[PDB]
């Protein structure tokens, strides 16, 4: 069964800039018929797979001229001229010559921004949670670049640790950001046991870390 | 306009079966071979299988053993049903209309959202939504303790759409997932406009409106 | 002579953090490198990371900002740890000692058996060990209702070795696993000897040895 | 990030025929020094991985002279001649050259070795379980070969479908054999409600079906 290697793995490439993804075939995608049916897919954070290029060079309706795929036998490239924030995605190639038909394993592109600091808000555990017994306290970090933060968590200045998660959302199509959210969980027993809530956070983007905090 | 839209069950337990159906619209199955290819969590695209336009079928050598798929031209609908579930086969599911060509089409141009399928011996929960209350102003809904995969968020019926961040669930001890959405609002607005969020989890039925109030 | 053996704690829950240690015997952590390598059920090798002789560590991208390897070269022990666990890092995690080269290995000589991590919020449940009773003879053990995986068996502990199927679990619908161990023996011993099974699941530190009669 | 592309994925070949597995990686991996780090692992079922090659072509010891590896730059082969039922496994190769280390995807070998017919036997459910309320009926096929092989379940000549499930060993490394245990569970309740419990194989080794039944 043949094997489609696509490279790199992870592209971060500065806005503005030419990509270069490549795609090689363990045999010759060359079909019988004479046509070589190789086909590069972009999924967008949040959405389905779409069809980019087709028989190696065939730009798909609606695909700027940017995009470009080129190459034949077991060798192909697709190359964007001017990586804009919107083509963020998953880069899959696809053979359809040889039974069964394969995905490459995707290249991932970053796209590299300047430096944008997070606004930082915290939100206290709402009312409702409270009276249902659990006590979560999140942490908000609102647009920033790049994606290297550090979220630490110190209730009455006691350093926490094993008791919170975060999530990052992907990286915004617009304005090639992050967010991320920390949130720690306690007991509603433990959450009122203690006054003093605090998220301190480490970027690249702000002078000094930040802290944001409450009282019960 | 052409459509595609998969539907399933949501949760299936290990060892039992998987039926999905691809219900299609705006082209005609006779006419058209359609792809079945899965994406498990944070992995690759996978070619499942092909029901071509004739109805002839081909499929995934690792999977071939254990699938079969069929369709009905008349009611627009191809199945997918996979036997013996694995953990493995945790995935979103997508179903894919065929372009171009003859016997061998050019590319995939028309794909459904995909349907989330999760291969669990747990049992399905509803979500508990708690609003975080706030020139820029933050506010959200906490989406806590669901299973399984995926709830949808929005805010105002859809209407606010700016500003919004919806951040991928996180799995817990508990083995249940929790996520936050944001919204990013002027301050002026906190006394004039109200803020709603409507929060949707197909597996267990809930669907939940949150006002989010200072 | 050379060994190495990992010790975990066989299921860790989602978001929580695991911790492996590799035991080694017969060579110096002074003088040697030691890789990490898991396997995921049913998937190939990945390389997780290496411990150098001289102490500096390098890691696999996909895992280094949630990965530590540390050593203590007079107790023989190097450690893994990974903060935020999920299913995906459920796998058998390997050890293995460098051979070979000065800088770069020449290759990995020595692996230990490897350690069965489970990333899931289930609880630990010991098996169930039914018998399946008897010129040839098969006779056997039903291991139902286990979590998670292994599972080891033996027969007769251990003096018995030929002819024994032990065959790979099943998870079942309810989540727990179930698997059976056959042995064949000559008829005629059937009045003469003893059969017995051992069956030993440690993550739930439970051994049980059942005897198989007619 | 070196990619390591392996084919085939799978390698079925007969005793006593050479086998080929093809390692390809997507840039050189000569390193510097002019050493090329290029490994090929063999993991036997139920085994730790062992290495067999070293250095492109170099034997680890007691490894047999029908094991030979070669290639260079980025293109790579192991070759087994006369393959032999204990050479059955996965195969992996492995590059040390660059930061970090890869793996291949690994070459599943498969023994094809003359048919063999499975010898059936059928257990009942032990008294100890159905007293604890369900009824496990197992059919066991030993030592067959190839491994495609059928198993009917019938209760009261009732064909059973949704309640039983296979499983199947790995090829031997003595033989080139299978074994199947497919098992049928029941309530205890429904299991007391029949007389004939009946499993029935059919495999190529095998000029006809072979039922193994007992009544409760
Ligand atoms: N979206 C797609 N689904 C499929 C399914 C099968 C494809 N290719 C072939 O069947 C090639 C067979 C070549 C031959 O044997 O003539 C190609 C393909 N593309
Ligand atoms: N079993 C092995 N573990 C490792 C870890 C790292 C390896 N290779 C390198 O570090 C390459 C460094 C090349 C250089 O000298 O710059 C090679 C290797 N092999």
């Amino acid at each position: 069964e043949l094997v489609m290697t696509q490279t790199p793995l992870s592209l971060p490439v500065s806005l503005g800039d030419q990509a270069s993804i490549s795609c090689r075939s363990s045999q010759s995608i060359v079909h019988s018929n004479g046509n070589t049916y190789l086909q590069w897919y972009l999924q967008k954070p949040g959405q389905s797979p779409k069809l980019l290029i087709y028989k190696v060079s065939n730009r798909f309706s609606g695909v700027p001229d940017r995009f470009s795929g080129s190459g034949s036998g077991t060798d192909f490239t697709l190359k964007i001229n001017r990586v804009e924030a919107e083509d963020l995605g998953v880069y899959y190639c696809f053979q359809g010559s040889h039974l069964p038909p394969t995905f490459g394993g995707g290249t991932k592109l970053e796209i590299k921004r300047t430096v944008a600091a997070p606004s930082v808000f915290i939100f206290p555990p709402s009312d409702e949670q409270l009276k249902s017994g659990t006590a979560s306290v999140v942490c908000l970090l609102n647009n920033f670049y790049p994606r290297e933060a550090k979220v630490q968590w110190k209730v009455d200045n006691a350093l926490q640790s094993g008791n919170s998660q975060e999530s990052v959302t992907e990286q915004d199509s617009k304005d090639s950001t992050y967010s991320l959210s920390s949130t720690l969980t306690l007991s509603k027993a433990d959450y009122e046991k203690h006054k003093v809530y605090a998220c301190e956070v480490t970027h690249q983007g702000l002078s000094s870390p930040v802290t944001k905090s409450f009282n019960r | 306009d052409v459509q595609l839209l998969e539907s399933g069950p949501g949760l299936v337990a290990p060892s039992q079966s998987l039926s999905i159906t691809c219900t299609v619209s705006g082209f005609s199955l006779t006419n058209y071979g359609v792809d079945w290819v899965r994406q498990p969590p944070g992995k690759g695209l996978e070619w499942v299988g092909v029901i071509w336009s004739g109805g002839s079928t081909n499929y995934n050598s690792a999977l071939m053993s254990r699938l079969s798929i069929s369709k009905d031209n008349s009611k627009s609908q191809v199945f997918l049903k996979m036997n013996s579930l694995q953990t493995d086969d945790t995935a979103v599911y997508y179903c894919a209309k065929h372009w171009g060509g003859y016997y061998i089409p050019y590319g995939m141009d028309h794909w459904g959202q995909g349907t989330t399928v999760t291969v669990s011996s747990a049992s399905t929960k509803g979500p508990s939504v708690f609003p975080l209350a706030p020139g820029t102003a933050a506010l959200g809904c906490l989406v806590k303790d669901y299973f399984p995969e995926p709830v949808t968020v929005s805010w105002n019926s859809g209407a606010l759409t700016s500003g919004v961040h919806t951040f991928p669930a996180v799995l817990q001890s508990s083995g249940l997932y929790s996520l936050s959405s944001v919204v990013t609002v002027p301050s002026s607005s906190l006394g004039t406009q109200t803020y709603i969020c409507n929060v949707n989890h197909k597996p267990s039925n809930t669907k939940v409106d949150k006002k989010v109030e200072p």
